[PDB]
C-alpha cells in the first residue's frame, strides 16, 4: 500500500533568539519506507543533520525524526523538505516558533 | 486426494437467489483461503469472490458487489456462495477453488442458469440398431431446458464405446441430445441395453430400454 | 510501559548503502536496541548505553536477530515474483502486575497485517495465500518454530525482567515539560493560541485551555519525539483578538507534582 | 485489467508465445502472474505461477516471465495435446484475482480426419406420439468445419433443421449432430431421407427409409 507522510517541525527546547537549540522534523505515518528529508536554513540544505532509526507505529506506518543543532534568530528562516512517492512535488514545512 | 465438490446449481428466475456449496476434503480446510471462479458458456474465466482461511475477510469482484455473499463453515469443511438479485449475465458454470501461491485445485463446476423461462424435462426415445460387424444403438433426449442432461448406460455398467453428443439448442429455446453406444452385433438380443437419463432441474429421471426391431 | 517490543523490517529492494533488514527494540516508549544487516550487531540505544549489563547479553540479542534476519529474507523467496516487498514484524511480550507475560507476534506485508504466530500450536498463520506460503517456507527450516516460540515465551520475559531490575531508573525517568503559551494573529479579529510542552518524559501528557479559569477546550494537538527519547506536544485554539491574555493552559504530567497553570508570554 | 490475443498458432516442435498486458502494480503494491490451461469441458489447470515457476508435474516445455505491464507464456517443442485455451491470471494479494481474456492455441499440420456419420430414423414410440425426429450424428472429424444438407428423396429440405456447431474433443478431433424435425405424414410420404455431411470438399452420406 501507500501512505502519505505527516510532517511536524519543532524545536527541542523553547526558542530563545541567540541561544543554541535543536530543530526537529518528525515525519510519520508513511508507507513504503523510502523517504527523503532535508532541513533547510533560509532555503539551503543544512549539511550536519542526523536522524533516528527508521521505526514504525502499531498501524505499521513508518516514522522518522531528523534533527540538527542550531541557534534561532528573528530573521533566519528554517524549514523541512520532504519527498516521498506519495508526493507529486517535495513538501516544505516551515518551522513556526509558536510550536 | 484433494477433492472439491460443488452443489446447488440450478435454474433461477431473474431477481431470485441461490446458495452454492462446496464440500472440501483431502487437506486441512481451515488453513486455506477459498474462492469462486465462474465461466459463462463459451466465455472466459471470471473471478467472483474469495474468503480468508478463517472466514474473517472476504473479497468480491465489482460485477457481484453487494449481491453475492461468500461464507464458510470450517467445522463442516464447506464453502458457501449466497447469490441474491441474480441477473441473466450471472449464468455460468461456477467453480470452487482452493487458493494457494504455488498450487491450484478446482471442483468440477456447477451450472447456474438465470432465465425467466420455465424448466422442461425431456422426452426419451430409443434409437434402435439397424444391424443384426458393429451395431449403433442409442437414446434421443428431446426438448428439455435447461442444460445439463446426464446419460449413463446399464446404470453405469456400460461405458466402453459410449458417446454422448453435445446438445443442440433449437429455435424453440429447448435442447436435445443423443447418446449412442457402439456394441458387437452378436450381442443383440442377448445383452440388454438401457439408457439412464437424469435431468436434475425438472427432477426427470427416465430409463429407456432399447430393443432391436426385426421386421424381415 | 512494562512492554518489550521488537520492530522488525525487511525490504526486498533496499536502496544502495541501506540495510535490507533492521530492528529497533523498545522498552515501553523508549528505544533500547538497534540492529541492521549492514553492521550485523545489536547495540544499546539512549540511556541503555549506560545500563550495567551482564556479559554476552548483546551477543545473545545479536544471535537471535541474525536468525530472524535470514528468515525474513527467506520469506521473499517464498512469495516469488518481483515485489518489491516490505515485511514487518511486531514481536515481544508484556508484563502484568502478576509477574506474568503476554506475548505478541504479528507480521505485515507491504503495510498490511497478514500473519501471526500462534504460541499454542507453534505455527505461523493467516487468512490469505501469501501468509500460508511464508508460513510453509519457515516451517521447512529446522527448528525455526522452536526458536520463534523460545524468543517469545522465554527470552522476551527474561530480557524484560533483566531490564526492570537494572534499568529501573531509565523506565521510571520523570522529566517534567517546559511550557510556553504564545499567541499570534490568525484572521481579522482573531488569534491562535498555541500551548507547547517541551522535552518531557514519559509521553503521557494532557493539555487543556482555560478562559478566566473556566474550561475552554482541548485544542487540536500533536505529539512528537526528540533526539533523546523525550517528547514534545502542542495544542492550538482560535480566540478573539485582544482576549488572548484571559486564557491559560493547564498541563498534567507525571513529572509534575500537580497540574501546572501556564499563562501567556510577556 | 488483463488482455490477451484471441488466438495464436504454431507448427509441431516450434515455440509460440502468448502475451498478457495489464500486469503492472502500483508503487508499494505487487502482483503474481499465473497461467492456466483449459482443455474442452474441463476445469483449468495451473501451468505457471509466480510469474515463472512450474508446479510439480508440469511439462518442461512451459515457461513464463513478467516485465512491467506485460507477462508472457512460452510453449516450446509444441505438441498437439497443447491445443487448449490459455488464461493469464494476476494475484494482487489480499485474495484479489483478475483473469485475462483468454487465448485459444491451435497446432498446425494435424492430419485431416473425415467424419463418420450415423443416421437414425424416427422411432416407433415417437411416431406413436405424432412426432418424428431424424438424428444425424457426426464423429471424430478434423478440421472442425462441416456443412450438413438434408434430402427428402432427392429434394433439399431446409425447414426443421437444427445443426450444432462442431465441439472439440480430447483427441483434438470434433463432433457434431443435426436434427431434422418432421411430421409423421411427411416421413412416410417419401421413399428415403438422407443426411449429407460435407467436410474438406468430400461428402459422406447416410440414408434411412420408412418401413
Ligand atoms: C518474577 O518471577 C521470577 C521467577 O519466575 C522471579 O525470579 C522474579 O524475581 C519475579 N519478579 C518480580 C518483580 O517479582
Amino acid at each position: 500500500i501507500q501512505r502519505t507522510p505527516k510532517i511536524q517541525v519543532y524545536s527541542r527546547h523553547p526558542a530563545e533568539n541567540g541561544k543554541s537549540n535543536f530543530l526537529n522534523c518528525y515525519v510519520s505515518g508513511f508507507h513504503p519506507s523510502d523517504i527523503e528529508v532535508d532541513l533547510l536554513k533560509n532555503g539551503e540544505r543544512i549539511e550536519k543533520v542526523e536522524h533516528s532509526d527508521l521505526s514504525f507505529s502499531k498501524d505499521w506506518s513508518f516514522y522518522l525524526l531528523y534533527y540538527t543543532e542550531f541557534t534561532p534568530t528573528e530573521k533566519d528562516e528554517y524549514a523541512c523538505r520532504v519527498n516521498h512517492v506519495t508526493l507529486s512535488q517535495p513538501k516544505i514545512v516551515k518551522w513556526d516558533r509558536d510550536m | 486426494e484433494v477433492q472439491l465438490l460443488e452443489s446447488g446449481g440450478g435454474l433461477v428466475q431473474p431477481g431470485g437467489s441461490l446458495r452454492l456449496s462446496c464440500a472440501a476434503s483431502g487437506f486441512t480446510f481451515s488453513t486455506y483461503a477459498m474462492g469462486w471462479v465462474r465461466q459463462a458458456p463459451g466465455k472466459g474465466l471470471e473471478w467472483v469472490s474469495s474468503i480468508g482461511a478463517s472466514g474473517s475477510q472476504t473479497r468480491y469482484a465489482d460485477s457481484v458487489k453487494g449481491r453475492f455473499t461468500i461464507s464458510r463453515d470450517n467445522s463442516k469443511n464447506t464453502l458457501y456462495l449466497q447469490m441474491n438479485s441474480l441477473r441473466a449475465e450471472d449464468t455460468a458454470v461456477y467453480y470452487c477453488a482452493r487458493l494457494a501461491i504455488g498450487d491450484s485445485y478446482w471442483g468440477q463446476g456447477t451450472m447456474v442458469t438465470v432465465s425467466s423461462a420455465s424448466t422442461k424435462g425431456p422426452s426419451v426415445f430409443p434409437l434402435a440398431p439397424s444391424s443384426k460387424g458393429t451395431a449403433a444403438l442409442g437414446c434421443l433426449v428431446k426438448d428439455y431446458f435447461p442444460e445439463p442432461v446426464t446419460v449413463s448406460w446399464n446404470s453405469g455398467a456400460l461405458t466402453s464405446g459410449v458417446h454422448t453428443f453435445p446438445a443442440v439448442l433449437q429455435s424453440s429455446g429447448l435442447y436435445s441430445l443423443s447418446s449412442v453406444v457402439t456394441v458387437p452385433s452378436s450381442s443383440l438380443g442377448t445383452q440388454t441395453y438401457i439408457c439412464n437419463v437424469n435431468h436434475k432441474p425438472s427432477n426427470t429421471k427416465v430409463d429407456k430400454k432399447v430393443e432391436p426391431k426385426s421386421c424381415d | 510501559h512494562l512492554s518489550l517490543l521488537y520492530h522488525l523490517t525487511a525490504v526486498s529492494s533496499p536502496a544502495p548503502g541501506t540495510p535490507a533488514f533492521w530492528v529497533s527494540g523498545w522498552l515501553g516508549p523508549q528505544q533500547y536496541l538497534s540492529y541492521n544487516s549492514l553492521r550485523g550487531e545489536a547495540e544499546p540505544c539512549g540511556a541503555w548505553v549506560w545500563e550495567n549489563q551482564v556479559s554476552w547479553y548483546w551477543e545473545k540479542e545479536t544471535t537471535d536477530l541474525r536468525i530472524k534476519e535470514k528468515l525474513f529474507l527467506e520469506a521473499f523467496k517464498a512469495l516469488g515474483g518481483k515485489g518489491p516487498y516490505t515485511l514487518q514484524g511486531l514481536l515481544g511480550c508484556e508484563l502484568g502486575p502478576d509477574n506474568t507475560s503476554v506475548p505478541t507476534a504479528k507480521f505485515a506485508l507491504n503495510g498490511e497485517e497478514f500473519m501471526n504466530f500462534d504460541l499454542k500450536q507453534g505455527t505461523w498463520g493467516g487468512d490469505w495465500p501469501e501468509a500460508l506460503a511464508i508460513s510453509q517456507r519457515w516451517q521447512q527450516q529446522d527448528k525455526a518454530a522452536n526458536k520463534e516460540l523460545t524468543f517469545l515465551l522465554f527470552s522476551c520475559p527474561h530480557r524484560l525482567r533483566e531490564h526492570l531490575e537494572r534499568g529501573r531508573g531509565n523506565l521510571e525517568w520523570k522529566e517534567p515539560p517546559s511550557m510556553r503559551l504564545k499567541a499570534r494573529p490568525s484572521s481579522p479579529g482573531f488569534s491562535v493560541l498555541t500551548c507547547s510542552a517541551f522535552s518531557f518524559y514519559p509521553p503521557e501528557l494532557q493539555l487543556r485551555f482555560l478562559r478566566n479559569g473556566l474550561a475552554a477546550g482541548t485544542g487540536q494537538g500533536d505529539f512528537g519525539p526528540n533526539s533523546d527519547g523525550s517528547f514534545h506536544a502542542s495544542s492550538s485554539l482560535t480566540v478573539k483578538s485582544g482576549d488572548e491574555h484571559h486564557y491559560c493552559c493547564i498541563v498534567q504530567h507525571a513529572g509534575l507534582a500537580q497540574p501546572l497553570r501556564v499563562e501567556l508570554e510577556s | 485489467a488483463l488482455t490477451q490475443p484471441a488466438s495464436v498458432s504454431g507448427s509441431p516442435g516450434q515455440s509460440i508465445t502468448i502475451s498478457c498486458t495489464g500486469t503492472g502494480s502500483d508503487v508499494g503494491s505487487y502482483n503474481l502472474v499465473s497461467w492456466y490451461q483449459q482443455h474442452p469441458g474441463k476445469a483449468p489447470k495451473l501451468m505457471i505461477y509466480g510469474d515463472s515457476e512450474r508446479p510439480s508435474g508440469v511439462s518442461n516445455r512451459f515457461s513464463g516471465s513478467k516485465s512491467g505491464n506485460t507477462a508472457s507464456l512460452t510453449i516450446s517443442g509444441l505438441q498437439a495435446e497443447d491445443e487448449a485455451d490459455y488464461y493469464c491470471s494476476s494475484y494482487a494479494g489480499s485474495g484479489i484475482y483478475v483473469f485475462g481474456t483468454g487465448t485459444k492455441v491451435t497446432v498446425l499440420g494435424q492430419p485431416k480426419a473425415a467424419p463418420s456419420v450415423t443416421l437414425f430414423p424416427p422411432s416407433s414410440e415417437e411416431l406413436q406420439a405424432n412426432k418424428a425426429t431424424l438424428v444425424c450424428l457426426i464423429s471424430d472429424f478434423y478440421p472442425g468445419a462441416v456443412t450438413v444438407a438434408w434430402k427428402a428423396d432427392s429434394s433439399p429440405v431446409k425447414a426443421g433443421v437444427e445443426t450444432t456447431t462442431p465441439s472439440k474433443q480430447s483427441n483434438n478431433k470434433y463432433a457434431a449432430s443435426s436434427y431434422l424435425s418432421l411430421t409423421p405424414e411427411q416421413w412416410k410420404s417419401h421413399k428415403s431421407y438422407s443426411c449429407q455431411v460435407t467436410h474438406e470438399g468430400s461428402t459422406v452420406e447416410k440414408t434411412v427409409a420408412p418401413t
